């Protein structure tokens, strides 16, 4: 029931994904190999929403993983739980876009484009009733950001009313790790205003920031993003998966957070976040986490939503209290955020529990909000699209695999579009 | 010999209508499976020591019929009772409306009206929902205007789980509230309040819960409509139908949500601590914190009061308490009504639960009236709809639905319209 | 003192008659081998506490035939009556019409000619075949005018098992199909429904079993057999007769294919959920889905219901049932057909199989109608013939069997005039 | 009853043969020499039909072998399950036609002729009732077409009544293995739209890629091609074999797949194909085969019937479930597959279903469909077969043979007729 399918692009997002499926197999209690020993009904009794039926008492993640390099399928496959994907699902390409949006989507996305509806369609057919989708992958890479893209328009036009999210991989603003980064950004950005109904944006240096310091770890790795992300991962899956005093999932998540069909960007969050000599010290109650519901240091995308102002909120929670003390922490919330807040949308916290905690964390608390502080981002991607386009530099690789001109203005025009419509709200 | 239906839709919808069979079965003893004349009135007999609920549980989530199908009570209701869905509305008024509800609206109709077919005795039509669930309120509605075209002038009783005024499990709540309330308005003979917040309030204060659950709400749905359908399932004194309850309530169409309340709500250590005499409970019921609506009844005036006495009450003790309790100056009635009082008394004593909230009493009474107060909710409902609607918000939900924002607007000043006809 | 005699063809034919005698049996108590007045209406007295069937079992293939006597019954049945071919037609009208039909047909009349010669009080016969089946067609239909030039006006009963618009074991089922329509259809008395995948739907949902088996479908066909024959098998308050059955649904020659459905087929731990009044049985029989037709009665009119009550059934509730079931204006009866009811009531209870489906209960009621849905089955068959001999497809298997495509054409406008006679 | 006489011509119809023959073994509990083991009454109920009555509670296959040369006549005798046959149905030549249809047809055919016929019609006469004939050949050699042609000519001539099916290889078009096999298959076309009810069109290179892809396997080899033709073999065979609630034969299929008596090419299938780590993750359910039912992937005779439309399909089923399913997904496949399907022919499928499963797998699946696709086939071999004679290249070799140029004249302008029917069908 309510099966979601898992696609995975790029290293990045095949790393991500891979994380999540451990930190499922423990939150359902599924071991390396895939069988089955939680110790509770819940965690087995909706085990079909991310996993199907296997033979001989067995469950295998409904997971596509794509790639245009095999580098990352190898270390993922021979990685912890590698057994638990049959190897179907895996399927590469041997050529590489080399971090370039047009290769990746054009070039060699035609011979990848067929394999991957042919999989996402078989995971559909052989699943009950495909509730949507879940997609993980990069816009700062080329190629990630080129399957993001085409998957995202082949959905639309094969399943338009099947909802989804996509958990793109903004490219952090204070590095520039791929010169040709601004392009990818730009149309993948072009491509999700249009075959996308929502999407999160995750920023590098917000979550590095925040395992560096609210974390308190002189050493960050991918490992603890991946883990922060997992995190994510579960807070929002877990209404779905998991039975609910306040039953939620991602279709209400949907109409909760989209106004209108181009506002779909925000911004996703994660509470609480402790170190062990501070854990054992803090207090474990809501306060301390709605203290840090509304924070720029356990903050996710990197843009402050102090200069702009929220649209909505959206809070879930997992573990054991009444439901009236949250609601008036969210009163309170209001009261004392009135400014950050929006006035002409009253009572914009979204309020839902899941009964069952993570594992490990008697709460976990998922921040589901949206302010108009990603215009920040969005006009400096836009004026260094601009700076960098001027100059028509690097635009001999794109225009080598079918590229134009004017194309590249409607999509910076979509995105002035987009901003002015953001600060016109604002 | 009679009979009554019970209609659950959504989660609320559904949670509820099992809290109250649970609340029937076990006045009754009736065992998970349905065995040991008026409990007629909510179970059917055929075969041997046979009983089943007279109900339907349709939700367009199939995970509460799922819950409820795995308790120990799944011999208790008939499998064909439960109906799941395949796509939740998901707090969206218009897509359990049109998209989903349309297509499943007809088995249940078709099969309730044979749930008439069998019961000739036929008093009413019992509704529980949620405003707040899009399942529970476009299907809820939808099926209200079927059931008043196919059954005319027949009784027809809601319970609408209300999102309170800073309780909303949806920001598109406004939305749906409005919505189902212009939908439903000239065909809902007599709609209720639901609090959450007040209802985990009195829990607090008044049972001293400090950690309530939905259990503790769902006897709370559970008491009140055993203690309305005490009369019709018990005899007493002065029985009260389900027609007098709308008569009485309802001279003006327009006006037909009144608001309820029990008394009183005591735990067993305190239930020690107080024994029931009329004159404190009804003033205790009376006063507006114990009042389970967020909604102080004392800004308005009060349109009508209605007593149900259940257990041994004596009449002329409830007489005097209620002459006392029109002397006072606390309580104000409106011009053209000085004479609304009726009084139902019924010798059941009200049925407790093992492992429940609520103590074992021999004597209750329930706090049935429709105050002016309800206008200051609704104003504030739709001064939140105007803010959220002004700029247009989340519209574009309903409109893949397939309407533009007409009908949203002239919903709005019909419930203007309601607001200010008071 | 009477009796009356069954016809089998084919597969189906063959099954459905072990199923019928197996019920026949073992409502009387018969043990395999045959031994411990009515029960002599299928049954002979020769010896010393012996019966066998009065039946016929022939198809061209030997398969069932060879199951049928393999089986623990076979000392209940003469091996002589056993009938084993040895060229199967393989769905194809024309095969065991001409090619196999007509060299065994002449010992099979011969014998069931002495079925009637030691029968003096033949009231009829009885047929049971399959219209996919080839033999089931072909031998079944000439068979069948063989009996009417041989017997005159005889009455006759047809049990065909007729393909499902989207079930069908062979793609020539069309030409079987119209071929056998338009042969028989002046001498066929009266004409069945047997819709399989209604069958199919009505176990999974009714009696709620999903993986069912031909057993099932089996008795399906030997509990209607069983209601239509327990008047000549048991005494009634009213008793029916096969003639009186022909006479009431035939007015005209023209149009003798009235639908049947039972009621109810409710499993043991459902029958502990629900016991039978007459109003909820009928009004759930007359219910569109509780057919075995897949054609909704409600699209056309009807012609005239017929009630066959047994068991401990009041008449008095029954015409009060009868009449509200007509005031409803689900029902609708053609202009000149204001009065067309007949009701036979009968005082043995339905029999049940240890380990089968349906539940032991001391009451039931047969569902007997003609109604005009049955067209649209006609025109969406002679729909199919039409796209599927337009680019005449497998025409040249019925030309080896020697006839050229004018026969197929004016059976296939026969057939047309049939349908635009409603 | 029933009895069916198996010919097998060429190495590769030998080879085919004999694995059948070890298949039927195990589906029967026959051991390697004869002997019955079964533990159900099920396999040997109906055990003539493929075998004898041989003494000592023994059977043997009622199976022909022929070929023109007893090389690999030794190596199938000394092979497994070798002692089953007797003697005498080993019949062979000594020169070898070296893959010419002339040579295999008149010239080394003319002295095994009658003992082809003496051995068939031996068969024929010590059985009850010969329902009909199964053989084997391949199309690409010259001397197995040869033997096919003529012991279809021969059956027709003497059995004009008993239908049966030739199992052909149509040679691969992207391997010319042989320069004159477009001859070979231009004579064996010519006398199978001519001496046979209907044939089934076996092509390599489409086994050859199911059994790299579909199962994976870096080595394919001829025994897993010899292996799905078995379970071809038993899928189309098991109606009338074992019992079913639906009961079928193959002139049920017959009649069920042939529309005109020059349109009965139709193209095997089977399903569901899975490995090791594939099937106790994937799901053991109708919709599994369903998805595997209608794809160009488990595909059988190498042309696409997408870019053609479907005849008729036939569906036969073994195993343990309700047939209604089977009734509403084939309304499915309808549904989704309009386009794909041909709109005159309404309620295509030929739905049948037999009780007993195969050995070792509690479902398979056999497709027999019909579709336009065979179309670009036959139009590339006659286009082809036109380029080659053209030049008259290669022609002494047949002309030495007693052959003749309009002969092939006619011979191509049959296939240019079916081709062009097959088209006014599309
Ligand atoms: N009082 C009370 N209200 C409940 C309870 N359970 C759910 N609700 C109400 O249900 C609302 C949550 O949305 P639901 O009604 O469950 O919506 P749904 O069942 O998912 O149906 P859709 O929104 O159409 O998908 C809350 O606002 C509550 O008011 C309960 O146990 N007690
Ligand atoms: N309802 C029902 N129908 C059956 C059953 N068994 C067989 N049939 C019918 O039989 C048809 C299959 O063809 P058969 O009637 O068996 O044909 P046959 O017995 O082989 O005779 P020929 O076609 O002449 O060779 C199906 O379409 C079914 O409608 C059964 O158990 N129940
Ligand atoms: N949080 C997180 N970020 C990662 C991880 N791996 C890579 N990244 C980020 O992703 C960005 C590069 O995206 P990437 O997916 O590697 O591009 P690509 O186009 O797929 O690269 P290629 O396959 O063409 S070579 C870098 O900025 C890096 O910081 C990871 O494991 N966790
Ligand atoms: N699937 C399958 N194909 C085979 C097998 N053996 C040979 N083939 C195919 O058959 C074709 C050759 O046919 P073959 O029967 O050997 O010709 P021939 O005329 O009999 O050869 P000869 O006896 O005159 S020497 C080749 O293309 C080869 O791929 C086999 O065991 N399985």
């Amino acid at each position: 029931m309510r099966e979601i399918v898992h696609i995975q692009a790029g290293q990045c997002g095949n790393q991500i994904g891979a994380k999540f499926w451990e930190i499922i197999s423990d939150e359902h209690g599924i071991d390396a190999t895939g069988a089955y020993h939680g110790d509770s009904d819940l965690q087995l009794e909706r085990i079909n929403v991310y996993y199907n039926e296997a033979s001989g008492g067995k469950y295998v993640p409904r997971a596509v993983l794509v790639d245009l390099e095999p580098g990352t399928m190898d270390s993922v496959r021979s990685g912890p739980f590698g057994q638990i994907f049959r190897p179907d699902n895996f399927v590469f390409g041997q050529s590489g876009a080399g971090n370039n949006w047009a290769k990746g989507h054009y070039t060699e996305g035609a011979e990848l484009v067929d394999s991957v509806l042919d999989v996402v369609r078989k995971e559909a057919e052989s699943c009950d009733c495909l509730q949507g989708f879940q997609l993980t992958h990069s816009l700062g890479g080329g190629t990630g950001s080129g399957m993001g893209t085409l998957l995202i328009s082949k959905i639309r036009e094969e399943y338009p009313d099947r909802i989804m999210n996509t958990y793109s991989v903004v490219p952090s603003p204070k590095v520039s790790d791929t010169v040709v980064e601004p392009y990818n950004a730009t149309l993948s950005v072009h491509q999700l205003v249009e075959n996308t109904d929502e999407t999160y944006c995750i920023d590098n240096e917000a979550l590095y920031d925040i395992c560096f310091r609210t974390l308190k770890l002189t050493t960050p790795t991918y490992g603890d993003l991946n883990h922060l992300v997992s995190l994510t991962m579960s807070g929002v899956t877990t209404c779905l998966r998991f039975p609910g005093q306040l039953n939620a999932d991602l279709r209400k998540l949907a109409v909760n957070m989209v106004p209108f069909p181009r506002l779909h960007f925000f911004m996703p969050g994660f509470a609480p976040l402790t170190s062990r000599g501070s854990q054992q010290y803090r207090a474990l109650t809501v306060p301390e986490l709605t203290q840090q519901m509304f924070d720029a240091k356990n903050m996710m995308a990197a843009c402050d939503p102090r200069h702009g102002r929220y649209l909505t909120v959206a809070a879930i929670f997992r573990g054991r209290m009444s439901m009236k003390e949250v609601d008036e922490q969210m009163l309170n919330i209001q009261n004392k955020n009135s400014s950050y807040f929006v006035e002409w949308i009253p009572n914009n916290v979204k309020t839902a529990v899941c009964d069952i905690p993570p594992r490990g964390l008697k709460m976990s608390a998922t921040f589901i909000g949206n302010s108009t502080a990603i215009q920040e981002l969005f006009k400096r991607i836009s004026e260094q699209f601009t700076a960098m386009f001027r100059r028509k530099a690097f635009l001999h690789w794109y225009t080598g695999e079918g590229m134009d001109e004017m194309e590249f203005t409607e999509a910076e025009s979509n995105m002035n579009d987009l901003v002015s419509e953001y600060q016109q709200y604002q | 010999m009679r009979e009554c239906i019970s209609i659950h839709v959504g989660q609320a919808g559904v949670q509820i209508g099992n809290a109250c069979w649970e609340l029937y079965c076990l006045e009754h003893g009736i065992q998970p499976d349905g065995q040991m004349d008026s409990f007629n009135t909510f179970f059917s007999e055929t075969g041997a020591g046979k009983h089943v609920p007279r109900a339907v549980f349709v939700d367009l989530e199939p995970t509460v019929v799922d819950e409820v199908r795995t308790g120990t009570y799944r011999q208790l209701f008939h499998p064909e009772q439960l109906i799941t869905g395949k796509e939740d509305a998901a707090n969206n008024y218009a897509r359990g409306h049109y998209t989903i509800g349309k297509e499943i609206v007809d088995l249940v109709l078709d099969r309730i009206r044979k749930l008439a077919d069998q019961c000739t005795g036929l008093q009413g039509f019992l509704i529980f929902h949620s405003f707040g669930g899009g399942t529970g309120s476009g299907f809820t509605s939808l099926l209200m205007e079927r059931l008043s075209v196919d059954y005319g002038k027949k009784s027809k009783l809601e319970f609408a789980i209300y999102p309170a005024p800073q309780v909303s499990t949806a920001v598109v709540e406004p939305y749906n509230s409005i919505l189902t309330t212009h939908t439903t308005l000239e065909h809902s003979d007599c709609a209720f309040m639901v609090d959450n917040e007040a209802i985990y309030d009195i829990c607090r204060r008044n049972l001293d819960i400090e950690r309530p659950t939905y259990t503790n709400l769902n006897r709370l749905i559970g008491q009140i409509v055993s203690s309305i359908t005490a009369s019709l399932r018990f005899d007493g004194a002065l029985n009260v139908d389900l027609t007098e309850f709308q008569t009485n309530l309802v001279p003006y169409p327009r006006i037909h949500f009144p608001l309820v309340t029990y008394a009183p709500v005591i735990s067993a250590e305190k239930a020690y601590h107080e024994q029931l005499s009329v004159a404190e409970i009804t003033n205790a019921c009376f006063e507006p914190a114990n009042q389970m609506v967020k909604c102080d009844p004392r800004h308005g005036k009060y349109m009508a009061c209605c007593m149900l006495y259940r257990g041994d009450v004596v009449p002329k003790d409830v007489n005097a308490a209620i002459a006392t309790i029109k002397t006072k100056r606390t309580i104000q009635f409106v011009d053209w009504c000085p004479t609304g009082f009726k009084v139902g008394i019924n010798y059941q004593p009200p049925t407790v639960v093992p492992g429940g909230d609520l103590a074992k009493v021999q004597r209750a009474v329930c706090m049935l009236s429709n105050t002016t107060a309800i206008a200051e909710a609704w104003a504030r409902l739709d001064h939140k709809f105007d803010l959220m609607y002004a700029k247009r918000a989340f519209v574009h939900w309903y409109v893949g639905e397939g309407m533009e924002e007409g009908e949203f607007s002239e919903a709005r000043e019909d419930l203007a319209a309601l607001e200010k006809d008071y």
